[PDB]
C-alpha cells in the first residue's frame, strides 16, 4: 500500500505525498513550463519580458536575463525549483546560457515524459543520456578552436562572441558601439579577472548611444570645502584610516582631572595630534588624498591650507578602484613615507554628467580599473543594459582566461546531435531510443531559436542536419535573411566553456529530477 | 472502539476516572497491532523502491518550501513529517542505523516491515506475539552466526586499497555520483586513510571537512591534503598565493591589550595622552616585530584586526587572514604542524606551521574568494572540496560521501566482509530454513516467517531493476543450494553473472550483523505494544 | 561563607601585586576560618543559608559534615534538640555554644535521603516521629491522629 | 569505572593525546579562563606601565593556576566548571587532556 | 501644477508602460528640464500608430528599425531648422525664457519672471568657454505671503536662520566669520569627568569655565570679526548662554545651527573659510560683506539678507513669494523650467521655432 | 462525534434516601404555611394577582392554593387534597 | 474509521459485554428499592409537573426513558 492510501493515516495535518505517476506528472508539468516560460526570450530575436513585483514597492523590471526571470518569480513546484537553483549556479560559474541551459533541460524532461510514457524503467533513459552526454562533450570538445596565440585574431574572436553575447539583449540596436566598449574595458584589466574592477555608472537621460567608457575613472564623491577643484600632475595618496574623532583605542581609557582648564588642555592635545597625523600624511609630498573613511572638519580645513584635495568615504570598492586604477597603496600609518607608492594621474577635475557632480581621473598610470557610463531614457532601461553588459563582460572574461571558442547559431548544438546519433545508431535496446531524445532535445534549442525568429524552423533545422550529416561541421543558422550559413565566416562564437557548462548542467539537472519517483511535502509554516 | 470506557455509573452519578477521558482515545490487542504492522508496512513500502543501484530517490520539501532529493534513507525518513507512533520507530529505527553503522539505513526498513508483515499473517492464525518476538530472536541469532561463518577478510593495508575501493563503489553505486564512481570512491578511502589511527583504533570525522561550492562541475570535486578556508587575505593588495609559507596561528587580536576585568586608564595631563598614543603605536610596530622575528611567512588570526595593523602587515611583506573560525584554526594547526599560540610574547619559531602552498582561489563571476593551504609535509587533516551543478547534487555528494567515509571507518573497525546483492540475505534465509527444520513445531513457523521476510530484499533489488522478482529470487536460491556458493545475488546492473564475488559487490559484515539486529529488536518492540493512548484532542 | 559589607563592595585594584595575590589571600583566609572552626573539635557544621566553593573545599579538607537547612524554623528545633547556639559570624564557637549530639548520620528511608541528628539517651528537648505509608493520605490521616 | 559524553571542546583539543596508559587524574572545580578577577573588581590605573603590568598580572595569573596543575603531575584534567581555550591550548602543548564543564554526577 | 513630470510622478499609474512612461518624463527633465510633456504625448502617439501597424501584420522589429531611421532623418530635419546662437544675444535669451514660462501659471508675471532666471543663469556661469550649468548654484527660498511680483534676485546669500543675538540687526561693513565648533564648556572626544574633593576647587571649576569661554570668545573678537555663523552640532552645545552674553556685550552679530549642507554654499558666495580649532581662527579666514542685515516680510516671516560682498561667488537665491503655498510651489517650478531651458540654450547653442513648427516640418 | 452513551435518556434527574423524604415533608410544610394564618375568625385577607390580569381578595384556603403554581409534586398532591376537601364537603379547606 | 470503513462506533469483547451488564444493573437498581413490604412507592414527573406515585415496576419502567438497547429488553422483560 501507500501512506496516503492507507486505512490508518500517517502524517501530520497538511502533509501529503505523490507516488510515482504523480511525482513524476508534477515534476515534468513544473519543467516545461519553466522551460516555456523562460524560452521566447532566446537568441538573436528574442523578446523582453516584464516583472512586475507584487511587493509593496511594486518594483518594475524589464529583463531578458533568463537567470533574472527565475529568480524573481514566486515558484512552489520543487522541481522547478531545481531548475531555477541550475539557472543561477549557471550565471554564477558564467555570465551567459542560463535560458539556453534552462530550456535544454525543459526538453530533455520533455523526452523523458515521452519515454515513461512509452513504457521505458527511467534508469535506462539516464544511462543513455549519461552516454550521449559523453559523446556530445568529446565531440564539443574535438571542435574546439583557440586563438590566443595571434593577438589580432584573438582581439577578433572576443569582438566577436561579445557581438553574439549582445545580439539577444536591448543592446542590439548599438551592439557595434557596446561590444567596442566592452572588449576595450575587459583588455584594460590586463588578465585580472576581477570584475569588481569594471563599475557601471547608471546615469538616466540621453540615448542609449550616449553610453561610453571613459578613459580614466570616475568618482561620485565629494571635495573638502576650502579645497582645490581641480589639479594637474596628481600625486595620490590612499588611505584607510579615522580621521573622524579618532581615538586612542584603549577602549577603558578616560580623562579624570580636577579643573577644566587640564579639560582644555587635554582638547588642545587632542587637536594637536590630529594635526600632527595631518603633518605626518603631508609629509609624503601629495596633492590629492582619497581616504575610505569620513574627514572630520578640522583635517578638512587642515588639507585645505596646504592646498591639497581630501576625497572622503570612498567605500572599500572605491579605494580598491582607485588603487587599480592609479598604482597607490592603501595606506593605513604614515610613520614611513619611502614604503608608501602614490598613485598618479594627470589631471584630477570635477565633470558634469546629467545633472550631478563627479570626480574625473584623468590619464592614469595603471588604469587596470574601468568606470563606464550609461544612458538612458527609462531606468529599466538602464538596469537592462548594465545586465548586458555585466552578461558581455563576463563571457569576455572567461574567454580571456580560457581561450578556446566554439561556433553559435546552433552549430554546436547540431555537431553535438550528430555525434549522439552517430553513437545512438551503434547501440541495442531501448538506451538507444534515449540518445535519440537527448539529440532530439539538443536539435529542439536551434529549433526554438529559429522560431523565435518567426523562420520555417522545421526546414532550417533539416537542412542543417543534412549539412552536419554531409561533413559540414561549421554550418550555422543565419537570422540576417532566415537561411543557414558559415558561422566561421559570419562570426558568431561563443565561449567553449560557456557551451560546456550549459550541456553538463542541463544534463546532470535532467538526471537528478528523473530520478525522483516521490515527492513528500511537510506541512507548511 | 475508541473513547475507553463510558458508563457513568450503575447508579446515575457522574463516573470520571482520567482527566478528559472523554476526548481521548484508545486502541487494545489485535486491532493495535493491526494498526502498528499496517503503519510499518506503509513506511516500508514508500521505502523499498530507493533500494539497490536502480533505486529511485524521494523530493523531500520542509516547511519553509526547501527541496532535497536525495536516496539516503535516514535522511528521508528524518524529513518526512510523521504523526503515527510507529512511524517515528521507524524513523528512529533507520537514525539508529546511520548513527552506528552509516550505511543500510532503508534495508533496516524495509526488513522491520517484512518482519511484522509475516507476524500479521503469524497473529492471525492465532499465535501469540512474544512467542513470534522469541522466533524472530532466535532465528536472528541463527543468521547473525551464519554471517560470522560466510564471512571474508580483507586486506585495510595502505599500500594495496582495492579492497576498500571496491567496498566504497558498492557503497556509493545507489548514489546519485556514480557518474564519477572511482573518483569518489578513491578520494573517500584516500580521506578515511589519511585520518585514522592505525592500530584499529577510531577514525575522528572531526578531521574530515566536507566542504560544497556551486558551479564547476561534478567531476571537479578533489581531495585537499589541507583545509579549504572561506576566508581570504585582509588587505586587497597582499599577494594571492605564498610559496614555502611558514605558517603562524595565533588567537590574539592584533590590537592593543585589553585586561578582562572591569579597569578604567585615567588620563590626568597632556603627558599622559602622550604617553598613551606612544603606547599605542609602539604596541603596534612591537606586536608586527614579535610577528616577524620568528621568520614566519603567513599569519593566521581568529578574532580579526584593525587598520593600522593590516597596514603594517602589508608594509613589511606579511600576508594574513583574520576571523578565522576555531575549528578551521584547530585543523591549520594540525595540518600545517604549527601550534596555536595565544598572544606574540610566546610566538617562537618552533611554533610555526609549515605549508607548501598557500593560494586564494576564484570561483568565476562571483566575487567570492576561499584561501587553500595545502603541500602539507605530514598533514594528520584532510578536507574534501564537492563543486555540481546547483546545491541540491552538493548536498546529496555530501551525503554520500559521508555514507562512504562510514564505510571505510567500518572496514578499518572490522575488516570482514560480505558479498551484497542479497546474496548474505538468501544464504541467512537458507541457514535459518535448516535450522528451522531441527527446532520443535511451535517455533518452526516463527523461524520461516524469519527467513521469508529476509528474502524481501533480494525481491527489491530483483523488482527494482525490472527482472521478475519471485522467479529470479528462486532460480538464485536454488543455485545456492545446488553449488556451495553464498556469494550469488540478484544481478541488478544485468552484468551477466549472479556471482557477487566476482562483480566486487562487498559489504561490511557488521553493517549486515546491525542491520539484522536493530530490525529484530524494534519488530519485537512493536509486536509488544498492544494499547495505545492518545490524547486525541485534535488541538491545534 | 566569608561574609561581605553592608553597603557595597567593590575590589579596587590599583596595582598589579594586588591583582595577583587578591583571590590567594582570599582564599588563605577562609581556609584559616575553616582550620580555627575545626580545631575547638567540632565535626559537624550546620548552616542556615548557601555554601561557598572554597569552604565546602576547605570544610572537606578537615572531614567535616555540612548540613545547609534552609527555613530557620528547622535551624532553631536544631539548636533546641542539639543544645547549640545559632552563631551569627564564621568564628568558632565557644564551649558553652557547641552542641552535641550521640549520632549524626546520612541515611535512606524508603526512596527518601534523610539527615538524622540521634541522641542515644531517652531525652531530648525535641522528639520525632516518623510515620511510614503506602498512601500521602493515610499518612496524614494518621498525622492528625498524632495531632 | 566512569564513563561520560564529551562535553563541548574548544580549538586546540584535537592535537590532546586520546589514550593514557596510567595517567594521574586530576579533578577540579575551577574555572581556567581569562575573566575579571571578581564580579565587583575595579582596576583603576593612571600608566601605561600599570596598564601593561595589570594586563600581564592576568595572564601570568592563568599561567600560574595552569602550572600548578602541570607541575602536579597529572594527565587528565577534568573540571565543573568550564575550561577555555587558552586552558586547552596549554594543555595540548604538554600532551595532557582536559574537560571542561563536566556534569557534576 | 502644469509641470508633465510633476503631474506624472505624483499620480500612481499602476501600469508598466505607464511607468516607464514617467521614468522618460524624469529622463527628459534631467536632460532638458522642459519638454516633459511633449516627449510623452508624442511616445503615446508613436505607440498608437504602432497599433494599426501590428494590426496590418507587421513584426515589431521592422517597426523599431524603421522608427529608428525615421529618427535619425527627424534629427537631421530639426538640424537643418536650427538657428545659430550666442550666450552675448540677450534677446534670445529673454525670448526663450518668456517662451517657457508661456505656458505655466505665471505667464503674467513674466515680465519680470523671465529677466530674472537669465540674469540668475548668467551670473553663475562664465559666458565663455561653458559648457554647463550647475543649478544647485541658485537657491531658490520660498517664503510664503505677499506677491509674485515681490520676487527678488538677491546676489548675496539668504539664510532662514534666526539671529540669536536679538537687539543687534542690520550691522554694515560686515566682517563674517564661519565656525565649525563650540562656544561652551570643555569637552575632549574621549570621556572625560571632573572630579571635586573641595570648595575651592568646586568654585575654580565656575571660574575657569568662565575663563575659558570669555578667551573664546576674545580671540573670536580680536580678528575684527562683527557677524558669526555656527555649524549646527549635535553632541555638544553649540552656543552655550555664557558665550551667547559674552557674544553680545562685545557687538557681535550670532547666528547658530547653520547646516552642514549649506557650508559649501555659504563658503561660495561670502567667501568665507570655515574654521574648525580657535588657532586657526585669523582675519584671513573671514569673508567681508557691504551689509548683513534681517529683514521681516510685512509680518509673514523673517529672512536674513548679506548683500553685497568683496569677491562675490558663483551662486546667487532667488526668493519666491505668493498668496498660498500651492501658487508659490507652481512658480518655483516654473523658475525652474525656465533656469533649464537657459541652461539647454548654454550646451548646444542652437536655436528653433516652436509653436508646432519644427515638429509640423519634422512630419512633412 | 462518539455521541455519549447513556442508560437513562438525557436530562432524567434522580434523587434517593432521606434528602427526599426532607424535601417532601418541608414542602408540605412550607404550603401549610402559606395560609396557616387565613383561620379562625380573626384572620386576615389576602390579595392574589391572576396571570390574565384578575385580582382574587379572598379568604378562603382553596382558592388561595388554586391560584398558585409551584413545581415540588408534594406541594402539588396538597394542592390535590385541598381542592378535594373543597368539594367533598365544602369548607375546612385550611384546616385539612 | 480504520479498514472496516462502517460510518459508526464499535464495540467488542468485555468493552460491549461490561456496558450490557452495567446497563441492565442500572435498570435493577432503579427498582430494587421498592421490593417487598417494606418497600417505597416512587414519584415520577413527567417533564410538565404530571405526578405519578407509583409502585408497581411494570408502570416505572413504562414511563422511564431508557436509550441503551440492553436496558431496553429488561424494560420490555
Ligand atoms: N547573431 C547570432 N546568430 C545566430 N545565433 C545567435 C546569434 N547571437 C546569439 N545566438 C544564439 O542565441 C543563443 C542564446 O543566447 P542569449 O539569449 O544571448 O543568452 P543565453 O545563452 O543565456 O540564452 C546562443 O546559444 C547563441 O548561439
Ligand atoms: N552493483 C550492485 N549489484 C547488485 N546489488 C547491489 C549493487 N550495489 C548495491 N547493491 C545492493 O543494493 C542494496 C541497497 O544499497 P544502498 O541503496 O547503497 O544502501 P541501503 O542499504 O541503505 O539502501 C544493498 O543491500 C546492496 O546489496
Ligand atoms: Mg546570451
Ligand atoms: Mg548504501
Ligand atoms: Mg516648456
Ligand atoms: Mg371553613
Amino acid at each position: 500500500a501507500s501512506l496516503s492510501l492507507a486505512p490508518v493515516n500517517i502524517f501530520k495535518a497538511g502533509a501529503d505525498e505523490e507516488r510515482a505517476e504523480t511525482a513524476r506528472l508534477t515534476s515534468f508539468i513544473g519543467a516545461i513550463a519553466i522551460g516555456d516560460l523562460v524560452k521566447s526570450t532566446l537568441g538573436p530575436k528574442g523578446m523582453d519580458k516584464i516583472l512586475l513585483s507584487s511587493g509593496r514597492d511594486a518594483s518594475l523590471m524589464v529583463t531578458n536575463d533568463g537567470a533574472t526571470i527565475l529568480k524573481n518569480i514566486g515558484v512552489d513546484n520543487p522541481a522547478a525549483k531545481v531548475l531555477v537553483d541550475m539557472s543561477r549556479v549557471q550565471d554564477d560559474e558564467v555570465g551567459d546560457g542560463t535560458t539556453s541551459v534552462t530550456v535544454l533541460a525543459a526538453e530533455l524532461l520533455r523526452e523523458a515524459e515521452s519515454l515513461i510514457a512509452k513504457k521505458i524503467h527511467p534508469q535506462t533513459i539516464i544511462a543513455g543520456w549519461r552516454e550521449a552526454t559523453k559523446a556530445a562533450r568529446e565531440a564539443l570538445l574535438s571542435s574546439a578552436v583557440d586563438h590566443g596565440s595571434d593577438e589580432v585574431k584573438f582581439r577578433q574572436d572576443l569582438m566577436n562572441i561579445a557581438g553574439t553575447t549582445l545580439s539577444s539583449k536591448l543592446l542590439t540596436h548599438h551592439k557595434d558601439h557596446f561590444t567596442k566598449l566592452a572588449v576595450e574595458a575587459v583588455l584594460r584589466l590586463k588578465g585580472s579577472g576581477n570584475l569588481e574592477a569594471i563599475h557601471i555608472i547608471k546615469k538616466l537621460g540621453g540615448s542609449l548611444a550616449d553610453s561610453y567608457l571613459d578613459e580614466g575613472f570616475l568618482l561620485d564623491k565629494k571635495i573638502g570645502v576650502n579645497q582645490p577643484k581641480r589639479i594637474e600632475n596628481a600625486k595620490i595618496l590612499i588611505a584607510n584610516t579615522g580621521m573622524d574623532t579618532d581615538k586612542i583605542k584603549i577602549f577603558g581609557s578616560r580623562v579624570r582631572v580636577d579643573s577644566t582648564a587640564k579639560v582644555a588642555e587635554i582638547e588642545h592635545a587632542e587637536k594637536e595630534k590630529m594635526k600632527e597625523k595631518v603633518e605626518r600624511i603631508l609629509k609624503h609630498g601629495i596633492n590629492c588624498f582619497i581616504n575610505r573613511q569620513l574627514i572630520y572638519n578640522y583635517p578638512e580645513q587642515l588639507f585645505g591650507a596646504a592646498g591639497v584635495m581630501a576625497i572622503e568615504h570612498a567605500d572599500f570598492a572605491g579605494v580598491e578602484r582607485l588603487a587599480l586604477v592609479t598604482g597607490g597603496e592603501i595606506a593605513s600609518t604614515f610613520d614611513h613615507p619611502e614604503l608608501v607608492k602614490l598613485g598618479s594621474c594627470k589631471l584630477i577635475e570635477e565633470v558634469m554628467i546629467g545633472e550631478d557632480k563627479l570626480i574625473h581621473f584623468s590619464g592614469v598610470a595603471l588604469g587596470e580599473a574601468c568606470t563606464i557610463v550609461l544612458r538612458g531614457a527609462t531606468q529599466q532601461i538602464l538596469d537592462e543594459a548594465e545586465r548586458s553588459l555585466h552578461d558581455a563582460l563576463c563571457v569576455l572574461a572567461q574567454t580571456v582566461k580560457d581561450s578556446r571558442t566554439v561556433y553559435g547559431g546552433g552549430c554546436s548544438e547540431m555537431l553535438m546531435a550528430h555525434a549522439v546519433t552517430q553513437l545512438a545508431n551503434r547501440t541495442p535496446g531501448k538506451e538507444a531510443v534515449a540518445m535519440e531524445s537527448y539529440a532530439k532535445a539538443l536539435r529542439m534549442l536551434p529549433t526554438i531559436i529559429a522560431d523565435n525568429a518567426g523562420y520555417d524552423s522545421a526546414d532550417l533545422v533539416a537542412q542543417l542536419r543534412a549539412a552536419h550529416s554531409e561533413g559540414n561541421t561549421t554550418a550555422g543558422l543565419d537570422m540576417r535573411e532566415g537561411t543557414i550559413g558559415d558561422m566561421a565566416i559570419l562570426g558568431i562564437t561563443e565561449s567553449f566553456q560557456v557551451k560546456r557548462q550549459v550541456l553538463l548542467s542541463a544534463a546532470e539537472a535532467a538526471e537528478v529530477i528523473l530520478r525522483v519517483d516521490n515527492i513528500i511535502k511537510a506541512a507548511p509554516r | 472502539a475508541s473513547m475507553g470506557t463510558l458508563a457513568f455509573d450503575e447508579y446515575g452519578r457522574p463516573f470520571l476516572i482520567i482527566k478528559d477521558q472523554d476526548r481521548k482515545s484508545r486502541l487494545m490487542g489485535l486491532e493495535a497491532l493491526k494498526s502498528h504492522i499496517m503503519a510499518a508496512k506503509a513506511v516500508a513500502n514508500t521505502m523499498r523502491t530507493s533500494l539497490g543501484p536502480n533505486g529511485l530517490d524521494k523530493m523531500m520539501v520542509d516547511k519553509d518550501g526547501d527541496v532535497t532529493v536525495t536516496n539516503d534513507g535516514a535522511t528521508i525518513l528524518s524529513m518526512m513529517d510523521v504523526d503515527h507512533q510507529i512511524a517515528k520507530l521507524m524513523v528512529e529505527l533507520s537514525k539508529s542505523q546511520d548513527d552506528e553503522i552509516g550505511d543500510g539505513t532503508t534495508g533496516v526498513v524495509v526488513l522491520a516491515g517484512a518482519l511484522l508483515e509475516e507476524a500479521e499473517q503469524l497473529l492471525d492464525r492465532g499465535i501469540h506475539p512474544i512467542r513470534i518476538a522469541d522466533g524472530y530472536e532466535q532465528a536472528a541469532r541463527v543468521a547473525i552466526e551464519h554471517l560470522d561463518k560466510i564471512s571474508d577478510s580483507v586486506l585495510v593495508d595502505i599500500k594495496d586499497t582495492e579492497p576498500l575501493i571496491q567496498t566504497a563503489k558498492t557503497t556509493l553505486g545507489s548514489k546519485v555520483v556514480n557518474s564519477c564512481h572511482r573518483q569518489m570512491a578513491e578520494i573517500a578511502v584516500n580521506a578515511v586513510l589519511t585520518v585514522a589511527d592505525m592500530e584499529r583504533r577510531d577514525v575522528d570525522f572531526e578531521l574530515i571537512k566536507v566542504e560544497g561550492k556551486v558551479g564547476g562541475r561534478l567531476e571537479d570535486t578533489k581531495l585537499i591534503k589541507g583545509v579549504i578556508v572561506d576566508k581570504d587575505f585582509s588587505h586587497p593588495q597582499m599577494p594571492k598565493k605564498v610559496e614555502d609559507a611558514k605558517i603562524a596561528i595565533l588567537t590574539c587580536p592584533f590590537e592593543p591589550p585589553k585586561p578582562k576585568t572591569k579597569h578604567k586608564l585615567d588620563v590626568t595631563s597632556v603627558e599622559d595622552y602622550k604617553a598613551l598614543q606612544k603606547y599605542e603605536k609602539e604596541k603596534f610596530e612591537e606586536m608586527i616585530q614579535q610577528i616577524k622575528e620568528t621568520g614566519a611567512n603567513l599569519a593566521i588570526c581568529q578574532w580579526g584586526f584593525d587598520d593600522e595593523a593590516n597596514h603594517l602587515l602589508l608594509q613589511n611583506n606579511l600576508p594574513a587572514v583574520r576571523w578565522v573560525g576555531g575549528p578551521e584554526i584547530e585543523l591549520i594547526a594540525i595540518a600545517t604542524g604549527g601550534r596555536i599560540v595565544p598572544r606574540f610574547s610566546e610566538l617562537t619559531a618552533e611554533k610555526l606551521g609549515f605549508a607548501g602552498l598557500v593560494q586564494e582561489i576564484s570561483f568565476g563571476t562571483t566575487k567570492d574568494k576561499m584561501l587553500v593551504i595545502e603541500q602539507c609535509k605530514n598533514s594528520r587533516a584532510v578536507t574534501i572540496f564537492i563543486r555540481g551543478g546547483n546545491k541540491m547534487i552538493i548536498e546529496e555528494a555530501k551525503r554520500s560521501l559521508h555514507d562512504a567515509l562510514c564505510v571505510i571507518r567500518n572496514l578499518i573497525r572490522d575488516n570482514r566482509v560480505v558479498y551484497g546483492g542479497g546474496a548474505a540475505e538468501i544464504s541467512c534465509a537458507l541457514a535459518v530454513s535448516q535450522e528451522a527444520d531441527k527446532c520443535p513445531t511451535l517455533e518452526q513457523y516463527a523461524m520461516r516467517a524469519f527467513a521469508d521476510a529476509l528474502e524481501v530484499i533480494p525481491m527489491a533489488l530483483s523488482e527494482n531493476s525490472g527482472m521478475n522478482p519471485i522467479q529470479t529470487m528462486t532460480e538464485v536460491r536454488a543455485r545456492q543450494v545446488k553449488e556451495m556458493n553464498p556469494a550469488l545475488g540478484i544481478d541488478c546492473l544485468h552484468k551477466g553473472t549472479n556471482d557477487m564475488k566476482q562483480q566486487h559487490v562487498i559489504e561490511t559484515l557488521i553493517g549486515k550483523k546491525q542491520q539484522i539486529s536493530l530490525a529484530t529488536q524494534m519488530v519485537r518492540m512493536i509486536l509488544k505494544i498492544d494499547d495505545i493512548r492518545k490524547p486525541g484532542e485534535s488541538e491545534e | 561563607d566569608g561574609m561581605i559589607t553592608e553597603t557595597k563592595g567593590t575590589v579596587l585594584i590599583k596595582t598589579a601585586e594586588e591583582l595577583m595575590n587578591f583571590s590567594k589571600g582570599e582564599e588563605n583566609l577562609m581556609d584559616a576560618q575553616v582550620k580555627a572552626i575545626a580545631d575547638t573539635g567540632a565535626n559537624v557544621v550546620v548552616t542556615g543559608g548557601k555554601v561557598a566553593d572554597m569552604a565546602l573545599h576547605y570544610a572537606n579538607k578537615y572531614n567535616i559534615m555540612l548540613v545547609r537547612l534552609n527555613s530557620k524554623w528547622d535551624l532553631r528545633r536544631l539548636c533546641k534538640t542539639v543544645g547549640a547556639t545559632a552563631l551569627p559570624r564564621l568564628t568558632p564557637p565557644v564551649l558553652e555554644e557547641m552542641g552535641h549530639c550521640d549520632s549524626v548520620y546520612l541515611s535512606e528511608v524508603g526512596d527518601t535521603q534523610v539527615v538524622v541528628f540521634k541522641h542515644e539517651k531517652e531525652d531530648g528537648a525535641i522528639s520525632t516521629i516518623v510515620l511510614r505509608g503506602s498512601t500521602d493520605n493515610l499518612m496524614d490521616d494518621i498525622e492528625r491522629a498524632v495531632d | 569505572g566512569v564513563a561520560f559524553k564529551k562535553t563541548f571542546s574548544y580549538a586546540g583539543f584535537e592535537m590532546q593525546p586520546k589514550k593514557y596508559h596510567n595517567p594521574k587524574i586530576a579533578l577540579l572545580n575551577v574555572e581556567l579562563e581569562l575573566k575579571a578577577e571578581k564580579d565587583n573588581a575595579e582596576i583603576r590605573v593612571h600608566t601605561v606601565e600599570d596598564y601593561q603590568a595589570i594586563v600581564d598580572a592576568e595572564w601570568n595569573i592563568l599561567y600560574d593556576k595552569l602550572e600548578k596543575i602541570h607541575h602536579s603531575g597529572a594527565k587528565v584534567v577534568l573540571s565543573k566548571l568550564p575550561i577555555g581555550d587558552v586552558a586547552t591550548q596549554y594543555f595540548a602543548d604538554r600532551d595532557m587532556f582536559c574537560a571542561g564543564r563536566v556534569p557534576e554526577e | 501644477t502644469n509641470d508633465g513630470a510633476t503631474i506624472l510622478k505624483q499620480m500612481q499609474v499602476l501600469h508598466p508602460a505607464a511607468r516607464m512612461l514617467v521614468e522618460l518624463s524624469k529622463a527628459q527633465d534631467i536632460e532638458a528640464g522642459d519638454g516633459t510633456t511633449s516627449v510623452v504625448i508624442i511616445a503615446g502617439s508613436l505607440l498608437d500608430s504602432c497599433t494599426k501597424l501590428l494590426q496590418k501584420g507587421i513584426h515589431p522589429t521592422i517597426i523599431s528599425e524603421s522608427f529608428q531611421k525615421a529618427l535619425e532623418k527627424g534629427i537631421e530635419i530639426l538640424t537643418d531648422m536650427s538657428r545659430p546662437v550666442e550666450l552675448s544675444d540677450r534677446e534670445t535669451l529673454l525670448n526663450s525664457a518668456t517662451t517657457s514660462l508661456n505656458s505655466k501659471v505665471v505667464s503674467q508675471y513674466s515680465s519680470l519672471l523671465s529677466p530674472m532666471s537669465v540674469n540668475a543663469v548668467m551670473k553663475v556661469i562664465d559666458p565663455a568657454t561653458a559648457t554647463s550649468v550647475d543649478l544647485r548654484d541658485i537657491k531658490i527660498v520660498k517664503k510664503l505671503g505677499g506677491t509674485i511680483d515681490d520676487c527678488e534676485l538677491v546676489e548675496g546669500l539668504v539664510l532662514t536662520q534666526k539671529v540669536s543675538n536679538s537687539g543687534i540687526t542690520r550691522v554694515e561693513k560686515a566682517k563674517i566669520g564661519l565656525i565649525q565648533f563650540c562656544l561652551s564648556a570643555p569637552k575632549t572626544d574621549m570621556d572625560n569627568q571632573i572630579v571635586v574633593s573641595d570648595y575651592a576647587q568646586m568654585d575654580r571649576v565656575l571660574r575657569e569655565e568662565r575663563a575659558y569661554i570669555l578667551n573664546l570668545v576674545k580671540q573670536i573678537k580680536k580678528t575684527g570679526c562683527n557677524v558669526l555663523l555656527i555649524q549646527k552640532s549635535i553632541l555638544r552645545d553649540a552656543l552655550s548662554d555664557l558665550a551667547l552674553h559674552f557674544l553680545n556685550k562685545m557687538k557681535i552679530m550670532v547666528i547658530k545651527d547653520i547646516e552642514r549642507e549649506d557650508i559649501e554654499f555659504i563658503c561660495k558666495t561670502i567667501g568665507t573659510k570655515p574654521v574648525a580649532h580657535i588657532d586657526q581662527f585669523t582675519a584671513d579666514m573671514l569673508g567681508s560683506a557691504e551689509l548683513a542685515e534681517e529683514v521681516n516680510l510685512n509680518g509673514s516671516g523673517k529672512l536674513l539678507k548679506i548683500t553685497g560682498c568683496a569677491s562675490p561667488g558663483k551662486t546667487v537665491t532667488i526668493v519666491v513669494r505668493g498668496s498660498n503655498k500651492l501658487v508659490i510651489e507652481e512658480a518655483e517650478r516654473s523658475i525652474h523650467d525656465a533656469l533649464c531651458v537657459i541652461r539647454c540654450l548654454v550646451k548646444k547653442r542652437a536655436l528653433i521655432a516652436g509653436g508646432g513648427a519644427p515638429e509640423i516640418e519634422l512630419a512633412l | 462525534g462518539h455521541r455519549p452513551v447513556l442508560v437513562l435518556s438525557q436530562n432524567t434527574k434522580r434523587e434517593s434516601g432521606r434528602k427526599v423524604q426532607s424535601g417532601n415533608i418541608n414542602a408540605a410544610k412550607t404550603i401549610a404555611d402559606i395560609i396557616r394564618t387565613c383561620l379562625g375568625p380573626k384572620s386576615m385577607m389576602k390579595m392574589l394577582l391572576d396571570p390574565m390580569g384578575g385580582i382574587v381578595m379572598t379568604n378562603d384556603g382553596n382558592a388561595i392554593l388554586r391560584e398558585i403554581q409551584v413545581q415540588h409534586p408534594a406541594a402539588k398532591s396538597m394542592i390535590e387534597i385541598s381542592r378535594t376537601q373543597d368539594e367533598e364537603v365544602g369548607d375546612g379547606t385550611t384546616s385539612v | 474509521e480504520g479498514p472496516l470503513s462502517v460510518f459508526g462506533d464499535r464495540s467488542t469483547g468485555e468493552t460491549i459485554r461490561s456496558q450490557n451488564v452495567m446497563a441492565a444493573a442500572s435498570i435493577a437498581n432503579i427498582v430494587k428499592s421498592s421490593l417487598g413490604p417494606v418497600g417505597l412507592d416512587k414519584m415520577l414527573v413527567d417533564d410538565i409537573g404530571d405526578v405519578t406515585i407509583t409502585n408497581d415496576g411494570a408502570t416505572i419502567l413504562k414511563l422511564l426513558e431508557v436509550e441503551h438497547p440492553a436496558a431496553k429488553v429488561l424494560c420490555e422483560l
